[PDB]
């Protein structure tokens, strides 16, 4: 995944449900701003413990 | 294509963002059993979702009995599990006469018990699997069982709670044909609505 | 008084979402989703709620 | 920052704790911070210095 | 199933432990007025109103789980 630079605070997330794996960040939609936006399905076989 | 794996092995299959069609897929399986819950047969053919799953697995029809949500035997014990949240939809099929790219393995099998045991060597409490989840006898339990009633065993570290994990397994032998299952579950807000 | 009336046809205005324990709450879904025996009994849980 | 997932702890040739078995998501910030490497693959230890 | 190729040889570089200069604390919990790391609903976003919405989150003002990087050692260059 490409990935600019910056100097914003930058959150991001991950979890997991029965679909799949889900990784979540701000460097998508919003900069400036930053909240939670699904950028990518990771297709898990077996939950992570 | 390949080898369908075990029924405690469930290869899933996530669809986003394209199009299926069971007309073009269904007609070359040969269906011997075919149910759904909380859904009806012909909206997993016609209506949108948001994403599809789909489990296939290697499953006889000698346990079919045993496709009951409210069903409590090993299969549904420690094996494999259905989401309460979602309808569900149940295929059993077999390979098609005039269909040689599938190939078959050596025999059918399922885990008749999965409970683990403390490192005090006397208080033993059942897993319960839970739905579209892995049982930790998975990590331990390899790909093919031998001989029915079949033994393993590993130690648990103090981290992870500590004691051992035991499992049994057992086999039913191939049919003159391969019968494998799927079970099917859709998603209708888990994303953008696209398929 | 004003809001006791507005309130009392939000009453309406809002129940309509609710489902009753049906898997669903547009009736439209339900017999598009469902077979008639057990589409039939989640629209009179509709009825009934 | 990087982060390594898993569902099986073990320790290593030390006695030490972090060795994981079977399956591993190992998620890796990389190129100054550009790309995030992301693979549930296996891990295989050497024996080196 | 993958693709890449191995590594030069077995010469690990030495790892070593100084957590004593590692046990530095900065203080930044997180204010849910101020609105910092929360999930965003999955799949439908709504639009100048205030909804209750059951979800995964953290407490208000957790201190935290201190981790942080820094740079080796080096006597010139
Ligand atoms: C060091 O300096 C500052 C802090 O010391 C930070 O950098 C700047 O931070 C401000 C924060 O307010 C950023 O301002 C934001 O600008 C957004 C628009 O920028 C775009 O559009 C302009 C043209 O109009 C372009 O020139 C620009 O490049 C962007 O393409 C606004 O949308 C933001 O508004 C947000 O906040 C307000 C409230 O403050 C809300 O009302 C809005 O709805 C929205 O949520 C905001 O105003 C500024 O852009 C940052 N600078 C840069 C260059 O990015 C950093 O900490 C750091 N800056 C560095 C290293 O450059
Ligand atoms: C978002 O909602 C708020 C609150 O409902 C709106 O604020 C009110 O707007 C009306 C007319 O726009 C004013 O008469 C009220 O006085 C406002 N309330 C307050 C407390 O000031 C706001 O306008 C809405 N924004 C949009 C874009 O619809
Ligand atoms: C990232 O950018 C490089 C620049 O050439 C490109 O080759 C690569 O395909 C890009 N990757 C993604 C995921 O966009
Ligand atoms: C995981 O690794 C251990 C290490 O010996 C092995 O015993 C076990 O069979 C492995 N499990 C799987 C599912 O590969």
């Amino acid at each position: 995944y490409n990935i600019t630079e910056d100097e914003i605070l930058e959150w991001f997330g991950i979890t997991q449900t029965a679909q799949g794996v889900h990784l979540f960040s701000s460097r998508y939609v919003d900069l400036y701003g930053g909240n939670m936006f699904q950028f990518a399905t990771l297709p898990v076989y077996d939950t992570i413990k | 294509s390949g080898t369908p794996p075990q029924v405690y092995n469930f290869k899933r299959l996530v669809f986003t963002n394209c199009n299926y069609n069971l007309t073009k897929l269904l007609s070359l399986f040969s269906v011997n059993d075919f149910t759904c819950s909380q859904i009806s047969p012909a909206a997993i053919a016609s209506n949108c979702y948001s994403s599809l799953i789909l489990d296939y697995f290697s499953y006889p029809l000698s346990m079919k009995s045993d496709l009951s949500v409210s069903s409590a035997g090993p299969i549904s014990q420690f094996n494999y599990k259905q989401s309460f949240s979602n309808p569900t939809c149940l295929i059993l099929a077999t390979v098609p006469h005039n269909l040689t790219t599938i190939t078959k393995p050596l025999k059918y099998s399922y885990i008749n018990k999965c409970s683990r045991l403390l490192s005090d060597d006397r208080t033993e409490v059942p897993q319960l699997v839970n739905a579209n989840q892995y049982s930790p006898c998975v990590s331990i339990v390899p790909s093919t069982v031998w001989e029915d009633g079949d033994y393993y065993r590993k130690q648990l570290s103090p981290l992870e709670g500590g004691g051992w994990l035991v499992a049994s397994g057992s086999t039913v032998a191939m049919t003159e044909q391969l019968q494998m299952g799927f079970g099917i579950t859709v998603q209708y807000g888990t994303d953008t609505n696209s398929v | 008084a004003v809001n006791n009336n507005a309130q009392a046809l939000s009453k309406l205005a809002s129940e309509l979402s609710n489902t009753f324990g049906a898997i669903s709450a547009s009736i439209g879904d339900i017999i598009q989703r469902l077979d008639p025996p057990e589409q039939d009994a989640q629209i009179d849980r509709l009825i009934n709620g | 920052p990087a982060f390594m997932l898993g569902s099986s702890v073990g320790n290593f040739s030390d006695g030490k704790m972090g060795r994981f078995f079977n399956h591993t998501l190992v998620l890796l910030p990389d190129g100054c911070g550009t790309l995030l490497r992301a693979f549930y693959c296996i891990l295989e230890p050497r024996s080196g210095n | 199933v993958d693709v890449g190729p191995d590594s030069v040889k077995s010469a690990c570089i030495e790892v070593d432990i100084q957590q004593t200069f590692f046990d530095k604390t900065w203080p930044r919990p997180i204010d849910v007025s101020k609105a910092d790391g929360i999930i965003y609903p999955q799949g439908r976003t709504y639009s100048n109103i205030t909804i209750t919405y059951q979800g995964l989150f953290p407490y208000q003002g957790d201190h935290g789980d201190m981790y942080v990087y820094s740079a080796g050692h080096a006597t010139g260059t």
